[PDB]
RNA sequence: GAAGGCCGGGGGCUAGAAGGCGAUCAGACACCACCGUAUUCCCGGCCGUAAACGGUGCCGCCCCGCGGCCGGCGCGCGCGUCCCGCCGGCCGCCCAGGGAAACCGGGAGGCUCCGGGCUCUGGGGGGAGUAUGGCCGCAAGGCUGAAACUUGAAGGCAUUG
RNA sequence: GCGCUGCUGCAGUUGAAACGCCCGUAGUUGGCCCCCCGCCGCCACGAGGAAACGGGAGCGCUCCAGGCAGGCCCGUUGGAC
């Protein structure tokens, strides 16, 4: 039968969407269909920043960030926890 | 010991205060207490009839759990008939919990004539139709001395109900015992629910009951 | 695009006294519209209406009060002998005792019994009860 | 008929102050909404409702078959007080499934009226009612949901006061229908019984 | 109401009709309710005992409009306004 | 009229059918690693298929309630890209009702109480989308499309282990 | 039997089955309106045209399957339609 009214994916008013690779193993996934998860981290882990800062010659030096976007395919966000299998019930759950 | 009320309705049947069932009936009050009814038929003028008898497994860790299931009707012949299933691990006491279910929910049957109006109606006030399951059914009217034209078991529902003359058709998979009674007894109680010009009377509410 | 404009009619009247409404709107007006409504009033099913025009398409207010159960249009107009009336009434409706057939005829429309009555026979338009 | 030390005690009340969200059931109560959002009421329809709904419970003759149900806590002392002075019966706390139905049960009655605060979160109670041909009366805000409820009263749940006024004038106007306090003097109880006290 | 050839009645008994949609009321509808209002004296204050009766059907209260329905019946019945 | 594929011309960086080589395995001509031809790109022209899917034909009417987004227009004021509406479109939840159920509810509703109009397809499972003819195509193949014979179940949605 | 050939009266999301989409001729189907005239269909009646069969009025082959006979004091005895 029909497990989801979404057919696994998010896909409105259109034929067909451009294509991804997955990060991990490379497999060509659809746009719409692909996980994705915006990261915001440090340079430097946090437990040598006030290391670096300290050496740090400059004045008021802020420690620069990473802005990255990571895509994930299906199977590989289940196989490193990225995503759940939830309850029948849980499905319908769309908050984080 | 003796039939002690445990409701209202129950106490008010103990005492002779209300006189028939049609009083209940006008009201639509739920009936819990199997004693409401046989006070009203002190006779054991109701008949009795199982209809089915079951056998359903559940699969355990050890082998199967075996139960039956069991269906059973009752009318007296006069505008009355019901329909009630039990279950249990011993095929006598899910008779008798079919029995009580049965008993318990009851409906009047309204009875008409096909054209010449001649004292007693006969047949089924008009066309009637049920549903449950797959299964369809549908009650014409048929004239005097034209017998019950249905399967064994309709029929005997239809005995049971106090009728003589009726068509009937059944669509879907009828093998299936259960579903077919059920879909005659919604018929049988959606009779008493059909508006008909002769009820176009406007009555006032009284305040009795 | 629209062709059965009676079709209409009786959808939207059954569709309002379903849930119990007083009042309904049909867009088209028409001869057999107006006719059909006439019979049904003088029966004793939708009480009364009026027709508002306006040049084109007139409405048309209908009210209503309960008792009628069920309407509907037979589309390929069939033409009933007048001997051959007792099977479709037997095959439409619930009972020979109070339903209603409607047929149009060279004296006009009428209902089954009164063409019984004057043994003709003529088209079937539509039924209720 | 509306006073004006009634229309008073509603203002300071704020009674006639609701929520953003408006029912299409609903707007036939309303008057105006504010430039917030917030839907005001009209005083004029809540009252005549109050009245209409004390006829109906007055019609009863015996109050003991009147259920007053109120899972909100701030509703508890007014309902208790609504009881007690109308001598009614209250199933306050937790409504227990089965209350209705199920005749074993150690709480169960047959009761004739049903009266209710609050649909949402009292909607266990009005469905057992449902099976039993029981009618009610509830309390309704701007947004309620009208399934199985028969008389509504357009008025706000959240405050407190209001609670404790609605029932302190509905235990008036039925003490008044019933003979026993006339209409020109004051009541002797106040409503401050009615609104819950802290501490 | 359904007569006989004598024009005895025969119907074993005649139901209840909901007095907004004229709809009978079954024997075995557990939704439908019936209710009543008092009259008040002239001077108010006292009821008559003279109580006015309605009774409504399952479908309409599940659907709702219940509420306005019994408005208007007050107003066609009561000088209520 | 996707992609693959074909004919004739151009171009040549990535990836990469075929092929080669290293590992793993009992074997591994496969999965993993490396190299690599056609192809992938452009012009002209053939082929005419896909889970080409919302697995739901097109036109038209009625129909509970709540909400979000897009485009255009109008009303009101305390003038905010505010709130109150209309038309059109894309979506979510859902009362009735329907259904074998999963579920649909902007219908899969208004239907055994079984008739708005038009078109196409199906009739237990295999044999078989095969044989034999015909048409199209450079080809690969596409459209159309049996019988003998055999068989008592094959399937759908759901429940407990 | 079989509403498993479906006009009455099947099915077409998932069981078998909606052409990949658009244009389009034959074909089928087409809003509302005129009070009466003519024409086509339609309804009713009628004429005309073999029976036998079928239906059906009357008649005790002892009944019956049948046949049109038959009774005395017979519609002009009958075989109507
Ligand atoms: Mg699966
Ligand atoms: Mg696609
Ligand atoms: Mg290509
Ligand atoms: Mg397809
Ligand atoms: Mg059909
Ligand atoms: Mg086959
Ligand atoms: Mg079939
Ligand atoms: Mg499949
Ligand atoms: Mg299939
Ligand atoms: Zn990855």
């Amino acid at each position: 039968p029909v497990k989801r009214r979404n057919n696994g994916r998010s896909k409105y008013n259109c034929g067909h969407t451009n294509i991804v690779r997955c990060q991990n193993c490379h497999r060509c996934v659809p746009k719409d269909k692909v996980i994705k998860r915006f990261t915001i981290r440090n340079i430097v882990d946090n437990t040598i920043a006030d290391d670096v800062l300290n050496a740090c010659v400059i004045q008021g030096f802020a420690i620069p960030k990473l802005y990255n976007k990571v895509q994930y395919c299906v199977s590989c966000s289940i196989h490193n926890h990225i995503v759940r299998v939830r309850s029948r019930e849980d499905r319908k759950i769309r908050t984080p | 010991e003796e039939w002690h009320p445990s409701t209202k309705l129950g106490r008010l049947v103990k005492a002779g205060k209300i006189e028939s069932l049609y009083d209940i009936f006008k009201y639509s009050l739920p009936i819990k207490e199997t004693e409401i009814i046989d006070y009203f038929f002190p006779k054991s003028e109701l008949a009795e009839e199982v209809c089915n008898i079951m056998s359903v497994q559940k699969q355990t860790t050890a082998g199967q759990r075996t139960r039956f299931r069991a269906h059973v009707i009752v009318g007296n012949r006069d505008g009355f008939i019901g329909y009630g299933a039990g279950v249990s691990k011993e095929v006598a006491n899910a008779i008798k919990k079919a029995a009580k279910n049965a008993r318990l929910n009851i409906v009047p049957v309204r009875r008409g004539f096909w054209g010449g109006k001649l004292g007693d109606p006969h047949t089924v006030s008009s066309k009637l139709s049920g549903k449950c399951g797959s299964v369809r059914v549908r009650l014409i009217p048929a004239p005097r001395g034209a017998g019950i034209v249905a399967s064994p078991t309709v029929a005997k529902v239809l005995e049971f109900a106090g009728v003589s003359d009726v068509f009937t058709r059944q669509s879907g998979h009828s093998r299936t015992l259960m579903n077919s009674v059920g879909a005659v007894y919604n018929a049988l109680k959606s009779s008493y629910s059909i508006l008909t010009p002769d009820l176009w009377k406007k009555e006032q509410l009284d305040h009795v009951q | 695009v629209r062709i059965n404009v009676l079709r209409d009619a009786l959808k939207s009247i059954c569709n309002a006294q379903r849930i119990g409404k007083k009042q309904v709107i049909v867009r088209p007006s028409s001869k057999v519209i107006i006719e059909f409504l006439q019979l049904m009033q003088k029966n004793g099913y939708i009480s009364d209406f009026a027709v508002v025009d306006n040049h084109r398409s007139n409405r048309i207010v209908v009210n209503l009060i309960g008792r009628l159960n069920k309407a509907g249009v037979i589309s390929p107009r069939f033409d009933i002998p007048a001997n051959d009336i007792e099977k479709w009434v037997v095959n439409l409706l619930p009972s020979r005792l109070f339903g209603h057939i409607i047929l149009t005829t060279s004296q006009g429309i009428m209902d089954h019994i009164e063409a019984q009555h004057r043994q003709i026979g003529g088209k079937v338009i539509g039924y209720f009860y | 008929q509306l006073k004006e030390a009634d229309v008073k005690k509603m203002l300071v009340a704020t009674t006639h102050l609701g929520v953003r969200n408006i029912d299409r059931r609903m707007q036939f109560y309303i008057f105006d909404r504010q430039k917030d959002g917030t839907f005001v009421f009209n005083l004029q329809k809540v009252w005549a409702k109050i009245v209409f709904a004390a006829r109906i419970l007055v019609t009863i003759d015996d109050p003991a078959e009147i259920a007053v149900v109120a899972n909100r806590p701030d509703a508890q002392r007014a309902i208790l007080k609504f009881c007690k002075y109308t001598h009614a019966t209250a199933f306050p706390g937790r409504f227990i499934p089965g209350n209705f139905t199920n005749r074993m049960n150690p709480n169960y009655c047959e009761p004739r009226l049903l009266l209710v605060n609050d649909p949402v979160v009292d909607r266990q109670a009005i469905l057992e009612a449902s099976y039993v041909n029981i009618p009610t009366i509830s309390l309704c805000n701007s947004d309620a949901n009208l399934k199985f409820i028969d008389v509504a009263i357009p008025c706000n749940n959240k405050t407190p006061m209001s609670i404790g006024l609605i029932y302190w004038l509905l235990a008036r106007e039925v003490l008044r229908l019933k003979g026993s306090i006339s209409r020109t003097e004051e009541w002797d109880v106040k409503p401050d019984l009615f609104v819950a006290l802290p501490e | 109401g359904m007569k006989n050839s004598s024009g005895v009645v025969v119907d074993a008994y005649i139901p209840r009709k909901c007095s907004a949609t004229n709809r009978l009321i079954g024997p075995k509808d557990h939704a439908a309710v019936q209710l009543s209002v008092a009259r008040v004296n002239d001077k108010g204050k006292m009821i008559e005992n003279n109580y006015v009766t309605f009774a409504f059907c399952g479908a309409i209260r599940s659907r709702g409009g219940v509420d306005s329905a019994f408005m208007l019946l007050a107003q066609e019945h009561g000088l209520m306004e």
